[PDB]
RNA sequence: CAGACACCAUGGUGCACCUGACUCCUGAGG
RNA sequence: CGAGACUCUGGCAUGCUAACUAGUUACGCGACCCCCGAGCGGUCGGCGUCCCCCAACUUCUUAGAGGGACAAGUGGCGUUC
């Protein structure tokens, strides 16, 4: 559900400006980059992050099994 | 921090350097092309590494020559350029203030000069 | 909406701050006013990045604490949305103004870090940074609400905007004021 | 003789402007290639807050665009990149009318003739193409086309005779009579790998300059050497001026533009400042193209801004 | 790998053979070698001869 | 250099090992 | 020699070449047709099924070849290394 909300927003800020950019006129497009751009959201440019894989010997990705000691 | 240069990078980048001065650039994209050309490297990533440290080392380069490397037709060139002629050799020098030992010296050799005398204020220089 | 952006039913402007000392990690329209927190969810980015984050951002990720409640923004957000409106008709203002009040009373000043002295207790005054001092205040003033939600019938909401308002104009009432003078006190002693 | 002084700066560029391009119906446009992946077409209002504002972005590569070439009327682009590909736009809306594949590697060069049907690149895999718009290739150009690169490929007037100017990194000048793709001759003579050479507005001459420094004065229309012209620092981009016999070079400290009729030197014109470090301190100016009416001349500058000096005396 | 049977236990026989081609015969397994790399020579970019041109 | 400097003991065992003579022997031909 | 290098996976390619055991777009869109809204209504927009092309595409989906990261550009610092 929040993966998509981010997703849709970027979109549609993209869309906006795409739609603009090869049709109706630069000005328009560079605008709305300025505004977007200043407080940001990465609306423009894309999220790194994705799934870090899970390895052996742990019940987590990075956590692991209790150990015991005498 | 991370990922410091090794020496294969180091190692091709000197032989590069010397040899294909004159067809390299300063620019990366165009130095990895050239690579391609002048060089069989089985990898991108150590071909990226061999042009970047290749540009680095031109743009050092060409305010001459710099540490741990040399052009040969810029040792030429300085070989050139120090032609230098400090002295010509006595200047002359002749009939001046000479040591009174180094006055005997000349002496007996038939010449002798004028000659500094008397000590004051030993030990000498301080 | 360009010319001020809001928060999502009060406003952000006539947020004041109180202290000289704590500006620039106390923030809500300085550039950093928002509708909605969320960022992208990550601030461990950067060293930087501590900065961007508001009063108001921090406030809501700290919230989420103890094994259950752990990583359920959506639920806190909605505890402290309600949570301001409490706040509002309480003490009328703006809530986010008591918020920043609070904060302000709740950070200490000095504080201690060990030292040696013979190997008997004793420690060395110190001063700490107002990073520090929010980051310390955020912590006190959101597990004091969910200590006394716990075993109490008054909800986080309630027992949050009770603890922002005690802690605005002191009470002796609020958790994160009580532990402060215990710091700062034992600061001024020592060796 | 006359100078130039700095009307205006053009703005708003990420990455090198690699080249740049006017029109002769719009002395008004400036289509200009940048390191961006993008090539933006840009109407100049003529102004001193900027010196134009964009027109249209058309939209997308996956490698730098190296070099473009528009139509003589300024209503299609040609582009040459270096994600192995040039791409047919029409460049007042956007929509590739084509994709023109049959290179593997780098295309640095893409010109395009005066009757706008002959379409002629260069490669770095080594081969001078002659090309349709329809993306259909006409003849592949190989055999005494160079040992190596092909930095630039250059149109001659056309109406003359169809005559293509090629430059190699083999420090050889091809010229080629299109039709028939034979040399009509081989300039020899030049040291290093050659950069850029340029056509005369008549085709009469020909200037070729690289590594070296030193723009080489040709007879075009016999294959003979004039003269040599001196400069010193590489010349990246070489341009005649289309109403006067005055060679512009952009090299590596200064562009220095010169009269070569009557011969002087006109102007240095000086890009160099204060920012010691001093590898990393310079610019060099890699372009520059004189404008339909010679008025004008743009350079495009690897600081991301095409600088327009108008002729006073 | 070989198990040569003895009258007292087993012994392990372990051979490993590293080919002497890898960027050549014609070229042996996965590329040339990973930290190996081989130049041509230039022989360019040099001439004595003055710029002088003629028809072809 | 030129701030602070504390008690704390005890505990067992073996095999580490020693010589030189290149073939998968090719096995159509040889 | 080990590690680095290397390889494999994850992320950036509205560029490249493809797709009827994959989809998407885009009409013409008609029907099931609901009027939900606009339009008097035909018609337009609409979750899905159905109309399907000698449609178009690879964006999502797929997997092939390609490029992108090299501390590259720039500025400080350092034996200026």
């Amino acid at each position: 559900h929040v993966a998509q909300i981010y997703a849709i927003r970027q979109s549609i800020s993209k869309a906006l400006v795409a739609y603009y950019q090869k049709y109706v006129d630069e000005a328009s497009k560079k605008e709305i980059k300025d505004i977007l751009i200043q407080y940001d959201r990465t609306l423009l440019v894309a999220d790194p992050r994705r799934c870090e894989s899970k390895k052996f010997g742990g019940p987590g990705a990075r956590a692991r099994y209790q150990k015991s000691y005498r | 921090m991370g990922r410091v240069r090794t020496k294969t990078v180091k190692k091709a980048a000197r032989v590069i350097i010397e040899k294909y001065y004159t067809r390299l650039g300063n620019d990366f994209h165009t130095n990895k092309r050239v690579c391609e050309e002048i060089a069989i490297i089985p990898s991108k990533k150590l071909r990226n590494k061999i042009a970047g440290y290749v540009t680095h080392l031109m743009k050092r380069i060409q305010r001459g020559p710099v540490r741990g490397i040399s052009i040969k037709l810029q040792e030429e060139e300085r070989e050139r350029r120090d032609n230098y002629v400090p002295e010509v050799s006595a200047l002359d020098q002749e009939i001046i203030e000479v040591d009174p030992d180094t006055k005997e010296m000349l002496k007996l050799l038939d010449f002798g000069s004028l000659s500094n005398l008397q000590v004051t204020q030993p030990t000498v220089g301080m | 909406t360009p010319d001020i952006k809001l928060f999502g039913k009060w406003s952000t402007d006539d947020v004041q701050i109180n202290d000289i000392s704590l500006q620039d990690y106390i923030a809500v329209k300085e550039k950093y006013a928002k509708y909605l927190p969320h960022s992208a969810g990550r601030y461990a980015a950067k060293r930087f990045r501590k900065a961007q984050c508001p009063i108001v951002e921090r406030l809501t990720n700290s919230m989420m604490m103890h094994g259950r409640n752990n990583g359920k923004k959506l639920m806190t957000v909605r505890i402290v949305k309600h949570a301001f409106e409490i706040i509002h008709l309480l003490t009328g203002e703006n809530p986010l103004q008591v918020l920043v009040n609070a904060i302000i009373n709740s950070g200490p000043r000095e504080d201690s870090t060990r030292i040696g002295r013979a190997g008997t207790v004793r420690r060395q005054a110190v001063d700490v940074s107002p990073l520090r001092r929010v980051n310390q205040a955020i912590w006190l003033l959101c597990t004091g609400a969910r200590e006394a939600a716990f075993r109490n019938i008054k909800t986080i909401a309630e027992c949050l905007a009770d603890e922002l308002i005690n802690a605005a104009k002191g009470s002796s009432n609020s958790y994160a004021i009580k532990k402060k003078d215990e710091l700062e006190r034992v600061a001024k002693s020592n060796r | 003789t006359e100078q130039m002084t700095l009307r205006g700066t053009l703005k708003g560029h990420n990455g090198w402007v690699t080249q740049i391009a006017t029109t002769p119906q719009f002395p008004d446009m400036i289509l200009s290639a940048s390191r961006d992946k993008t090539i933006i077409m840009w109407k100049l209002t003529r102004d001193e807050t900027n010196y134009g504002i964009p027109q249209r972005a058309l939209r997308g590569h996956s490698h730098f665009v190296s070099d473009v070439v528009i139509s003589s009327d300024g209503q299609f682009a040609l582009s040459g990149s270096w994600d192995g590909t040039l791409r047919l736009w029409d460049l007042t809306t956007g929509t590739t009318t084509r994709r023109f594949v049959g290179h593997t590697k780098d295309v640095l060069s893409v010109a395009f003739s005066s009757d706008n049907r002959q379409i002629v690149s260069g490669s770095r895999d080594k081969t001078i193409k002659l090309w349709n718009t329809l993306g259909v290739c006409k003849y592949t150009v190989q055999d005494e086309s160079h040992s190596e690169w092909v930095s630039c490929v250059r149109f001659s007037p056309n109406s003359s005779n169809p005559i293509i100017v090629s430059c190699g990194w083999d420090k050889l000048v091809k010229v080629w009579n299109l039709a028939n793709c034979k040399l009509k001759t081989n300039h020899i003579g030049h040291t290093g790998y050659l950069n850029t050479v340029t056509v005369s507005p008549d085709g009469s001459l020909c200037a070729s300059g690289g590594k070296d420094g030193q723009a080489m004065l040709w007879d075009l229309n016999e294959g003979k050497h004039l003269y040599t012209l001196d400069g010193g620092d590489i010349i990246n981009a070489l341009c005649f001026s289309p109403n006067r016999y005055w060679l512009c070079a952009a090299t590596g400290p200064s562009i220095k533009i010169w009269d070569l009729e009557g011969k002087i030197i006109v102007d240095e014109l000086k890009q160099e400042v204060i920012s010691t470090s001093s590898k990393a301190e310079p610019p060099q100016c890699t372009s520059l193209a004189w404008s339909a009416d010679g008025q004008t001349l743009f350079a495009g500058y690897t600081d991301n801004l095409v600088r327009v000096w108008q002729v006073t005396i | 790998v070989r198990h040569v049977l003895l009258r007292q236990g087993v012994l392990g026989i372990k051979v490993k053979i590293m080919l002497p081609w890898d960027p050549s015969g014609k070229i042996g397994p996965k590329k040339p070698l990973p930290d190996h790399v081989s130049i041509v020579e230039p022989k360019d970019e040099i001439l004595p001869t003055t710029p002088i041109s003629e028809q072809k």
